[PDB]
């Protein structure tokens, strides 16, 4: 899991 | 009665995708994998609801909005919807090109009531996947028209909030959206489909991080609505  | 929007033109309309996975070093944004996945499962979810796809990969701020120019003085006059797709990266009302950043007010101003007449009276459909701001969330246990008329932003996280992709199966808005439009474009209006992506996101998902700042976090979508009809993609 990344955030954008 | 015609509480629906015409959708049975000869054409469903474009399906414009900008997938930007890899920017300029000297913006200093991360690659973002995972995007791909994303943009083939829209490609395949709008093909096969009658959309003309175009596909675009890493496109400057410039190419951007030259590319949302071009589209929207194109004649759309036997289209019945225009949808855009955003994945990048972003913040409050921003979109990331490879070089820097887009207003998003910049891209939608193009098709404007009073800028696309091709497109008045016709749904218009934003789609984004991008951040939204630096939040987090925590969870808890369980006859004229305006010219801002007929726009439809599916944001994939709350005003603020930081969005999540995996980079492995792509992010959690866009695969929600695809299996609930699999599932029931054939059967729902949009606003029904969406608020089933909402609680798909809220509920099936969830952060791992090693980072505690960044585990187990959740993501509420938010769906932007000035709409005037009930959108359905079937007729």
């Amino acid at each position: 899991d990344e955030v954008d | 009665l015609d509480n629906s929007y015409k959708m049975d033109y000869p054409e469903m309309g474009l399906c414009i995708i900008i997938n930007n996975k890899n920017f300029h070093k000297s913006t200093g944004m991360t690659s973002r994998s995972g995007t791909d996945v994303d943009a083939a499962n829209l490609r395949e979810t709008f093909r096969n609801l009658k959309y003309e796809v175009r596909n675009k990969n890493d496109l400057t701020r410039e190419e951007i909005v030259e590319l949302m120019r071009d589209v929207s003085k194109e004649d759309h006059s036997k289209r019945s919807s225009f949808v855009c797709v955003l994945l990048s990266h972003g913040e409050a009302g921003i979109i990331f090109g490879t070089n820097g950043p887009v207003d998003l007010k910049k891209i939608t101003n193009f098709f404007r009531g009073d800028r696309c007449r091709s497109l008045t009276g016709k749904p218009k459909l934003f789609i984004i996947q991008a951040c939204r701001g630096t939040e987090l969330d925590c969870g808890i246990e369980t006859h004229k028209i305006p010219v801002e008329a007929d726009f439809l932003y599916a944001y994939s996280t709350a005003p603020g909030y930081y969005s999540w992709r995996n980079s492995k199966d792509g992010s959690w808005f866009i695969q929600s959206l695809c299996a609930m439009l699999k599932q029931y474009a054939d059967k729902l209006e949009f606003m029904h489909i969406l608020t089933r992506v909402n609680r798909k996101v809220a509920t099936e998902f969830e952060s791992f991080s090693f980072d505690a700042t960044f585990h187990a976090k959740k993501q509420i979508p938010c769906i932007v609505s000035m709409l005037t009809k009930e959108l359905y993609f079937y007729h």
